[PDB]
């Protein structure tokens, strides 16, 4: 293949047009293609984090990705006026505004969640928008309300800056293992929000799960957090034999059917298919009474509050409005009946949006942004951990140790440059804190700006002489506080070995970190984290005695769908060779008769399960007994349908 | 403050992205893809098209007692009316039908039934490419493929030379291709319309006793029949696309012919129907239908898409004229370069209602005594104002949102997929051809983000690209083989 004579290196020069998804990643021409393919899955696959920071060694690319990612933030496309604000639940109302150079009329509505995919989601940090009130002007370039994400100066951030070391710790770190420090844990952290569709017929009730029999609360309140987690459970009424039935409410019975789940409740709507006088008797239907008549009450408001606007002569509306104000119409109306899946329902359905706060916990995974996977193992408190105890700046701890050994034959040395270039910024840094006035401070900042990045000393030098006095000291103790930000370009501009070569002979008064109980120099820098999706929670299964297929054989039952069960009780199957790998010992009667007691055969499968139930724990001594088994009955069925016959001896 | 200064050193960049390629779904417009489509029925002769537009929906409701019906789940639609005008000897009605189609809402996303679905650009050959021992076109429903094979042939003197004869594999058959214009044009038409016909020449028996000895050197006389002769050009046959023709002519004739059959058409007419129909009542008749569905082949957009100029874009002749005249080139073209490929959006999400029409006109298109009235109005008959979201739910053509992050620049506002509706790509196909990469991609692809289930299948635009205007989303504007 000659065809790549074509390209040539003249013309793409001084220009990153040849990148996509790796704008993120810096020094992205050192390592392999394998290890960086990886990073664009990574990149994919990355939940949100609470404490989200801006990264300190950034590629000056990620700020337009962010502005031009228009999925998590909400700005004004031009000049607005408050119209109204109405409310609707104790956190959840709305907004009508007004243009000032067209006439439109538009809505916002401010909101507390929003449901991304089926388990993981955010929470909006909603706060420009609840500071306006009572006709103000809205810009053009302001933003109502953004995600965690975003700083407070639109600044984009996606992970978290954590010190780190290469070391090994008792083996703990063998193939790609991690151990973390209590406070990093502390510090990472993630959020879930999930939806939960709970039913009632007119058969059905609520059981007096809260409260006492004064206030026959069914379920949790508007704001109020859910206990063991169960949400509601709703039993069985039949007309026939209640008497022994509804004694007593207050405790779970035999057949039951309760709702799983966990978090704090912010969300709820209901629909209800009933006539309004026979509900208005019912006592232990007395919570829903409540909720089904404030919500009325809000949109009746509605159609109090701007009838004049859309009604009149103006109509001027957009479509968004006007869909709004036609749905909330159509509820105080008159004979309304609601359908669902194309089908019409009895008794009512409500919605429950449930948010809740998920720590760091073993068994999940984290990764850098060279692809360096690793898988969390063993978290230890804070004092374990290796520190500093001879150097000027003694007490300086890692908070993560990686594994040392697969770095080299992982192919991909872009970790050591970076973690080099925060420690040479570590060094910088304390050597300027350590004395100098602020009119020469800057200097020893700037000389070290020269030799990594020649781009950045012109901006630098720009800042600098812009800012008055005061502004330039807070500054300063910023930078000393936290640390110096390098910049770097992932392509073309970078350091790549003559730099650091020249660097590293510059200054001579650098030595490595004595640690404690150690004897081997070491170096501890500053490295990006972001989380992964991948949990423990979403895969583990198990399966005592869950239902069973119309022919007999235990099957997969959609339970945890809709959030009736905590674990997902779904058999493992057990494969072709499976079965031959189990047979290389001599042994096949005892194969055969696990096979039989365990899924095959029905009367086998109730004398095991009664003769395990009853009898002696300790020690269990199970006989077997000998009956046709299901499916040799179905193998003959279907052979005799064929016209053959299989025949022994 | 940190904050102040990463804002403005971010603020001072230079190497800006392109801002119309990002927010570029929101220019497509559903009424400039309807038409032809609705154009494609005009096969019948009785049906007559009128257009179609989108109906206003905003309205006031006023208080009702109807027992009024609302879905629990919100969804948001729009509505399309078409109408056509089915005229007879006497009856001229006008039916009026009505479709739901959803709305782009954000700019990004359509709402349906209350999930969220993302539209992915699709990416697919311009056309007339080449695959393993053929030359094909992409059309809209009709593939036109051009098939190769070699045969010998024997001069007058017994020299032997091995040629290509090229058909067309329509309506699962093998046929010269110069049997078509044959029978539209006729023999000496088609010589016309070729502009060969001062160098092909037939003369009889009579006339070979008398033929120019001094010219046979100079204009190779080769056989036709025991007795008729062929006169033609050695300079002519010098090059091998014009022996192209000479070779498919000496092919369609047969041992049995008479002078007077060949001016006339109905001769082979006659011997299509043959081709076609076995029976001997129907020969001529049957095959007319397939002169006339021959010139139906080709539609309006495949029309508007090819970049050749307008000479070679009359009609259906035209285009096989064209392909057949620059044969040789179109072979030794490649495949995997990106100068003409192409990307849709809204194409491969009408399929529904072009494959639905397609049947629809099948059936009345093979009726016989009958009344075609009755037929016509069962064309239409069947609309279902929830045809559309239905077919194209239930076939997954869209993709299910399905993504954690807020991170959406990178992962599905630029995802480009190469398999889809009429996409050569296939797992079990097994051809790792399509999987590579070319050395066009650089520049205008990304050549990194694969999708790790199935690689290839999957890839990202680059930022930077663009696309040049006014070329129905071309990534260039010249095929990658000149031809000039």
């Amino acid at each position: 293949m000659d065809d790549i004579s074509v390209i040539k290196n003249e013309d793409y020069e001084g220009s990153h047009r040849f990148l996509a998804e790796e704008l993120l990643m810096p020094n992205a021409n050192k390592t392999d293609g394998n290890r960086s393919t990886m990073f664009c899955s990574h990149l994919a696959q990355a939940v949100t984090l609470q404490k989200a920071e801006p990264p300190l060694v950034y590629t000056n690319f990620e700020n337009q990705v962010g502005k031009y990612s228009t999925a998590g933030y909400r700005k004004a496309n031009s000049n607005y006026k408050v119209i109204e604000k109405i409310y609707k639940n104790d956190y959840n109302y709305v907004l009508i505004v007004q243009d000032q150079e067209t006439g439109e009329y538009t809505l916002f509505e401010r909101a507390e969640c929003e449901f991304l995919t089926e388990h993981y989601g955010f929470q909006w940090d909603n706060d420009k928008i609840d500071s306006l009130k009572k006709d103000d002007t809205i810009e053009k370039d302001t933003v109502l309300y953004k995600n965690t994400c975003y700083d407070e100066n639109m600044n984009f951030g996606y992970g978290v800056n954590l010190n780190a070391a290469y070391f090994s710790y008792k083996n703990e770190t063998l193939e790609d293992a991690i151990v973390i420090s209590e406070s990093a844990a502390k510090k990472l952290g993630t959020f879930s929000v999930n939806k939960v569709k709970v039913s009632v017929n007119t058969n059905d009730i609520l059981l007096n799960l809260y409260g006492d029999n004064e206030n026959y609360k069914g379920f949790p309140d508007i704001g109020e957090h859910i206990k063991n987690q169960i949400i509601a459970s709703r039993r069985r009424f039949d007309y026939n034999t209640a008497l022994y039935e509804l004694k007593n409410l207050n405790e779970m019975r035999d057949s039951d059917t309760p709702f799983f789940a966990d978090g704090k409740i912010v969300d709820i709507e209901i629909f209800s298919n009933v006539p309004e006088e026979e509900l208005k008797v019912q006592k232990y239907n007395e919570q829903v009474l409540y909720y089904i008549n404030k919500q009325k009450e809000f949109s009746n408001n509605v159609y109090q509050k701007l009838k004049k606007i859309v009604e009149g002569k103006d109509n001027n509306v957009s479509d968004k409005l006007l869909h709004f104000y036609n749905n909330c119409k159509m509820r105080i109306d008159e004979n309304i009946s609601y359908t669902y899946q194309n089908s019409k329902f009895s008794g009512f359905i409500m919605e429950f949006t449930i948010l809740e706060e998920e720590p760091l916990n073993k068994g999940s995974k984290i990764t850098g942004r060279y692809g360096n996977k690793g898988v969390i193992s063993k978290i230890l408190p804070d004092d374990q951990m290796p520190t500093v105890a001879e150097g000027r700046f003694k007490g300086l701890k890692a908070d993560i140790c990686l594994n040392p050994l697969g770095v080299f034959n992982r192919l991909n040395p872009s970790q050591l440059i970076e973690q080099e270039l925060n420690w040479i910024a570590k060094f910088i840094r304390k050597d300027m804190e350590e004395a100098g006035s602020n009119e020469e401070k800057v200097s020893i900042l700037l000389d070290f700006l020269n030799r990594v990045n020649k781009e950045e000393t012109e901006l630098m030098e720009e800042f600098i002489n812009s800012l008055n006095k005061t502004e330039l000291e807070e500054f300063l103790n910023d930078i000393i506080e936290n640390g110096i930000p390098i910049c770097q370009k992932p392509f073309f501009g970078n350091i790549g070995l003559d730099e650091l070569w020249e660097l590293y002979n510059h200054y001579d008064h650098i030595d490595y970190f004595k640690c404690e109980g150690i004897s081997t120099p070491l170096i501890i820098g500053e490295i990006y984290m972001v989380r992964l999706k991948h949990e423990p929670h979403s895969k583990f299964s198990a399966r005592s005695t869950s239902f069973m297929n119309l022919r007999g054989l235990p099957a997969k039952s959609k339970n945890f769908k809709e959030h009736k069960d905590l674990y997902s009780k779904t058999p493992v199957r057990i494969g072709n060779m499976e079965i031959s790998n189990l047979s290389l010992t001599n042994e096949m009667g005892s194969i055969m008769d696990m096979l039989n007691s365990y899924s095959n055969n029905e009367t086998n499968r109730r004398e095991l399960i009664m003769q395990l139930l009853t009898g002696n724990p300790f020690d269990t001594n199970i006989d077997l007994s000998d009956v046709e088994s299901g499916t040799s009955k179905i193998l003959k069925s279907l052979f005799t349908c064929l016209g053959l016959s299989i025949d022994d001896v | 403050m940190i904050s102040n200064f990463r804002k403005f050193h971010g603020n001072k960049n230079q190497e800006k992205f392109n801002e119309n390629l990002i927010l570029n779904k929101e220019n497509e417009s559903i009424l400039n893809y309807l038409d032809p489509i609705c154009k494609t029925l005009e096969i019948i002769p009785e049906i007559t098209y009128l257009g179609s537009s989108v109906e206003p929906i905003n309205k006031v409701y006023k208080f009702n007692k109807e027992e009024k019906t609302s879905d629990i789940e919100r969804s948001e639609l729009q509505l399309i009316k078409m109408s056509f005008l089915i005229e007879k000897d006497d009856k001229k009605e006008e039916i009026n039908k009505f479709i739901y189609f959803p709305k782009l809402i954000d700019s990004q996303y359509f709402i349906i039934n209350g999930n969220r679905y993302y539209p992915i650009y699709q990416l697919l050959d311009s056309g007339t490419y080449r695959t393993n021992k053929a030359l094909t076109l992409k059309t809209l429903l009709m593939p036109i493929v051009l098939r190769e094979k070699k045969e010998t042939f024997d001069d007058i003197n017994g020299e032997t030379h091995t040629m290509l004869n090229v058909d067309l594999d329509l309506f699962k058959s093998k046929v010269p291709f110069l049997i078509y214009f044959f029978s539209k044009f006729g023999f000496e038409g088609t010589l016309e319309y070729f502009g060969l016909q001062d160098l092909i020449h037939v003369l009889m028996k009579e006339d070979l006793d008398q033929l120019d000895e001094d010219e046979i050197n100079d204009n190779v006389i080769f056989m036709i029949t025991k007795n008729i002769s062929l006169v033609v050009d050695k300079n002519f046959f010098s090059n091998k696309n014009n022996q192209i023709i000479i070779a498919t002519l000496l092919n369609c004739f047969n041992t049995r012919i008479k002078i007077d059959k060949i001016y006339e058409k109905d001769y082979w007419v006659k011997k299509l129907g043959g081709y076609f129909t076995t029976n001997n009542s129907n020969k001529q008749e049957k095959g007319e239908g397939i002169i006339l569905s021959f010139e139906r082949i080709l539609d309006e957009w495949t029309k508007k898409i090819l970049r050749t100029e307008e000479k070679n874009k009359e009609d259906i002749y035209s285009v096989v004229r064209w392909m057949i005249n620059n044969y040789l080139a179109l072979v030794k073209q490649d495949n995997m370069n990106l100068a003409n490929k192409r990307i849709r959006l809204y194409e491969y999400l009408l399929h529904p209602l072009l494959i639905k029409f397609s049947k629809g006109t099948y059936r009345v298109l093979n009726n016989r005594n009958s009344n075609k009235f009755e037929k016509i109005k069962t064309i239409f008959s069947n609309i279902q104002e929830g045809f559309l979201v239905k077919k194209i739910i239930n076939n997954e053509l869209l993709r299910y949102d399905n993504s954690v992050n807020s991170i959406s620049l990178f992962t599905l506002i630029l995802r480009y997929t190469q398999s889809g509706p009429q996409s050569p790509f296939s797992s079990n196909s097994t051809n790792n051809k399509l999987r590579g990469l070319h050395p066009s991609y650089l520049g205008r692809l990304g050549l990194t983000s694969t999708s790790a289930g199935d690689p290839g299948a999957s890839g990202s635009l680059t930022p930077f690209l663009e696309l040049p205007e006014n070329s129905y989303m071309h990534f260039t504007e010249e095929p990658e083989i000149n031809l000039n």
